[PDB]
């Protein structure tokens, strides 16, 4: 029983396309075109414990989506960087929180963009104000 | 009156001013019912916090609020009809703020001091490091610290020279082989984390001091 | 009458397993709103207090999706009206204990609307709530979300006048948001329009201040 | 460092016609008012290496611009020198407008909402709404302003060309005449001031050398005559009061004839001295 | 704008001996070479309000900073005048230090790694890391040098003071003595330069106009005899190359008398004429 982003892989798209596929490039995190490959599915699991979510990829089940020093996105090792509170603001469209205060605000998962055009830039780590930014919004796609 | 439990978060990031509830009375049948609130974080200082709206019922809360600076708020709400008359006894509301786990553990001091005979036992008690955690104690796990040890200068003869009680702080021997000779200053980088060592963490030094 | 009986006074959750209309009774332990609604809001249930029986909330209105939103206290008794159906598939009562937002909604019957087309007029009539009583309708704007495309909605009723409050909801892990769209909307042949995100979720908020009419008519009608 | 207690405008890129404005203890985006409500004092901190906003209201002289976290409004608050009330200045050369980020949290700078008429913080993009300029305020409110010039001595009269056909400069009486009324100009290269007189394309006051003491407004030669350049100096404990020096030789002054208050009297250069008939009511046109 | 096609070099705050450095397309932080390995041309985009930072390569000429986005890595690529080759340059006025940060993503600046001895990328902070010294090349090189000044004509022969006690100037063979070295000091309000002997410490370079073209060492009490000050000037296609002109007059260039490439021969002033006996190697000494 849980109707709240089940458990399962899924696709992660941006607001801004809906061709483009969250996955790993280098040590960074980008948005890309189809490749139907592993890296470009993404495990979700809750934790019941911490009450939040982990998402790790499939080529690397190992490895989940976390944030570096730099205000990058990056996908390491689990931990507490690695817990993310969802905010669903409409059909299978997300806001991405760090379950911890970052600098003593509240964090969001943030895609840049010019002219809604994303590619090439890395996934980063910015502060959330409301549920309004589109840049911080992003589609989970089962399965 | 037909009033539920009321509570608000810390740290509310906009949309305001925010609806809390709709109270009634539930006379409101037998004339026009008039509504309003009084109290502190209403009239009284801090004035305006939450708000009323006279015709409707409708309580709003008007800007952030911080569950360490006030944690809960006691309001009293009116219900009167034209004439000024009561249609109802003041009722009493406790409006509590619920708690963020925004505040990081602190340790008392930026460093700790200790001694440590040469030859003590695996299970000696050293010394003592200890934290602190503004969040709510009673309701949450935010203040909830957990201590360790991150490192160990030098490491030498051991990596694992000490341990710490995650619980307590308290600081006791591990391994033997404390040489005053040799290796008489050791330097611990404790930490402490809230969410039982899985939240917001600090570090401290715990330098210790070998001797005869 | 053929009361069934939950044994043990509910918590925050709870499921209570089941072509004629009977009724649950049931405490609770802690004093709150609590959210109870059917599998999946069908049927459509009533709630009642036994005073020591009184009407809370709710409608018995066939085929028609909804869920329970009401203060619960915890040293009082209360029946859950169960209308008859049809014994196709079990049903199960379920309830949650809500500390959120949902508390702008007690004691309010929450309808769900699941047939909105990309255009046109939508009418959904349910039997009208006493003077100064509650009734909601949860929706979802057509089409697919960018939190930019929108449609314009005009909200209005035919008979009886009712101060409509408008929330746009979100959902966490602990349920409901609900976010101030637009308050004091007189519903009485309202011809103002409001601009909605497509793919996003809203809930009306409806007090009868007039009662002309057995039945309210919540008119949802949607141009480009 | 070199911006550190200067009282400063700021105004916004995105529209160079709104300025940071203090009332009540809001601030909104509003029209050019030339006063002291959207004059800023800059407060540098050392150790932070950033700058305190404080809002020159003289009833209200501990307002500084604070971040209202967590929110992403702005305001101003009480001065308690917290890290949400200080700010880097960060200058775009080349567009010489700066960005202006949170000390507090720098991923955070300052954005112009044109619509709400007010400032939020955001996240950093290539737009104007977070560039703005940041300009001393005796040049920002001198600049491009059309004015007309009366001395303090008397405030009915105001100094003005004859006609067009006559580029003498004379004391005469107010009547909204366009040769009552002059443009001040601000060339940035210079840092001088031109003074443009209405009734003409591009005539500008003028001290002539070839003749001793002579003020008339002639044609403008670029980068050709600095006595065609004037210095303006503000006067102590007054709203709109100035001091005018010429930018050939800074030691002369404009001057009405001392101490003739006449009705057709003579505008001259004059070796500086500061009488009240040296100094000047530079007010806008009503 | 005010830096356009200008040649810097381009140093890090936290660490003040690091310089950007260039080679086989690869970008890295360096020790100061004061050569065309660290001088970069920052080259102004009206419309886009960035700048392109391009290296001084003399055999690859077409190379310029660029983010390989979406990586953390930053190298030197063809110009292709792409949006990751654009870089806002932004003053920090509280430390006059730059943020350089992308002009594909404004919210991600170049941060300095002084282990990896490279360039990464972060969003804002407060941080050293992310600030940078630019600075033109010329001065770069030449600021607080202690060098050693040799004559084009004989490459083993250093301009000198004789001795401690003796404070003419003449030719000499290089031999690693204090009065054969000179610290090259820049004065910003005067633009010039002083060449301190390293055998005191007041002791500048300077042209004694009293005696006619005798150059000789003084001491530097009098902050103001311009005679005191020099210009350096790089010559056209040359690695090391300067004339030497004097403050108080500029068509005064340091002269070895002749000719002579002797042993003994004077050190002066002269009409700059431009032949090899008034151009200098300015060199680091061994
Ligand atoms: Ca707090
Ligand atoms: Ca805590
Ligand atoms: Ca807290």
């Amino acid at each position: 029983e849980r109707t709240f982003l089940p458990n399962g892989n899924y696709n992660i798209k941006s607001i801004f396309s809906g061709s483009l596929y969250l996955n790993p490039v280098s040590k960074s995190l980008t948005f890309s075109n189809e490749s139907s490959a592993n890296n470009q599915k993404w495990n979700v699991e809750y934790m019941a414990e911490n009450r939040c979510f982990k998402i790790s990829n499939v080529a690397e089940p190992n490895k989940y989506l976390s944030y570096d020093n730099f205000g990058f996105i990056s996908l390491d090792s689990l931990s507490n960087r690695c817990y993310w509170f969802p905010i669903k603001i409409a059909v299978n469209t997300y806001i991405m929180l760090s379950l911890n205060k970052v600098n003593e605000l509240d964090y969001a998962w943030d895609i840049y963009d010019t002219n809604e055009n994303i590619l090439s830039q890395p996934l980063l780590l910015l502060p959330n104000f409301d549920i309004y930014n589109s840049n911080q919004m992003f589609k989970l796609e089962k399965i | 009156w037909v009033i539920p439990p009321i509570s608000c978060p810390e740290n509310e990031k906009g949309e305001f001013p925010k609806n809390l509830v709709q109270i009634k009375s539930n006379r409101d049948k037998e004339t026009k019912v008039f509504y309003s609130i009084t109290g502190q974080g209403a009239d009284k200082p801090p004035v305006g916090v939450f708000i009323i709206e006279r015709e409707t019922g409708w309580l709003k809360v008007t800007q952030p609020l911080d569950r360490e600076a006030i944690a809960k708020y006691i309001l009293y709400s009116h219900a009167v009809s034209s004439n000024g008359e009561a249609v109802e006894d003041p009722m009493e509301i406790v409006i509590t703020v619920t708690d963020q786990n925004d505040n990081r553990p602190e340790f008392t001091q930026e460093v700790f001091e200790g001694s440590v005979a040469e030859g003590a036992v695996p299970g000696t008690s050293v010394m003592k490091v200890s934290a602190t955690d503004a969040d709510d104690d009673v309701n949450t796990y935010n203040a909830a610290i957990a201590y360790t040890i991150v490192s160990q200068d030098p490491e030498l003869p051991h990596k694992n020279m000490f341990t710490v009680n995650r619980d307590t702080g308290v600081i006791s021997v591990l391994t033997s082989g404390l040489d005053r000779e040799s290796y008489p200053t050791y330097t611990l980088v404790v930490q402490a984390a809230d969410l039982q060592g899985e939240g917001l963490s600090t570090t401290a030094k715990a330098v210790i001091t070998v001797k005869d | 009458e053929n009361i069934q009986e939950i044994n043990t006074a509910i918590s925050d959750n709870y499921t209570y397993n089941i072509n004629n209309p009977f009724y649950i009774l049931f405490t609770v332990n802690t004093t709150g709103i609590y959210k109870i609604n059917a599998q999946n809001n069908l049927p459509s249930l009533k709630i009642y207090e036994a005073i020591g029986i009184n009407y809370i909330t709710g409608f018995d209105s066939p085929n028609a999706k909804s869920y329970l939103v009401v203060l619960l206290n915890k040293d009082k008794n209360y029946y859950i009206r169960v209308p008859q159906t049809s014994s196709n598939i079990e049903n199960q009562i379920q309830f949650k204990r809500e500390e959120g937002d949902l508390r702008n909604l007690m004691n309010s019957s929450v309808n769900i609307i699941d047939n909105l087309n990309s255009t046109g007029a939508h009418y959904y009539t349910r039997q009208s709530p006493d003077v100064h009583d509650y009734i909601s309708y949860e929706f979802t704007i057509p089409g697919n979300f960018n939190n930019k495309d929108t449609s314009n909605i005009r909200l209005y009723t035919s008979y009886n006048q009712g101060i409509g409050t408008l929330f746009r909801v979100t959902e966490t892990i602990d349920g409901y948001n609900l976010i101030n769209i637009q308050q004091n909307l007189h519903l009485l042949n309202n011809t103002n329009s409001i601009r909605l995100l497509n793919g996003a979720i809203y809930i009306l908020k409806v007090e009868v201040t007039e009662l002309n009419n057995y039945n309210i008519r919540l008119h949802i009608d949607i141009t480009n | 460092n070199s911006l550190n207690d200067k009282i400063v405008t700021i105004s916004c890129k995105a529209d160079t016609n709104l300025f940071f404005y203090q009332v009540a203890g809001n601030v909104s985006l509003f029209q050019q008012t030339r006063n002291y409500l959207e004059r800023w004092r800059l407060i540098y901190d050392s150790n932070k290496a950033a700058y305190k906003i404080k809002s020159m209201d003289i009833h209200n002289t501990n307002l500084v611009l604070t971040w209202n976290a967590p929110t992403h409004n702005i305001s101003t608050q009480q001065d308690s020198n917290a890290d949400n009330q200080y700010w880097l200045l960060l200058k775009d050369i080349g567009n010489n407008s700066f960005i202006i980020a949170s000390y507090k949290n720098p991923n955070l700078v300052l954005y112009a909402d044109t619509v709400a008429r007010n400032l939020k913080l955001s996240t950093l993009n290539n737009s104007n709404y977070i560039k703005f300029i940041i300009e001393d305020y005796i040049i920002s409110d001198l600049n491009n302003f059309t004015c007309k010039i009366s001395p303090i001595l008397d405030l009915n009269k105001v100094v003005q060309q004859v006609d067009v056909t006559n580029l003498n400069v004379n004391l005469y009486t107010w009547d909204y005449g366009r040769n009552q009324k002059w443009t001040i100009r601000y060339n940035e290269e210079k840092a001088a001031y031109q003074f443009f007189n209405t009734i003409l394309s591009n005539g500008v006051l003028t001290w002539i050398f070839s003749n001793g003491n002579t003020v008339r407004v002639s044609s403008s030669n670029d980068q050709n005559n600095d006595a065609q350049y004037w210095l303006i100096n503000p006067v102590s404990d007054t709203d709109e009061t100035y001091t005018i020096t010429n930018l050939r030789d800074t030691t002369k002054a404009l001057d009405l004839y001392g101490g003739q208050t006449a009705n057709g009297t003579a505008i001259q250069v004059f070796n500086y001295h500061g009488d009240d008939n040296q100094k000047w009511n530079i007010r806008n046109p009503p």
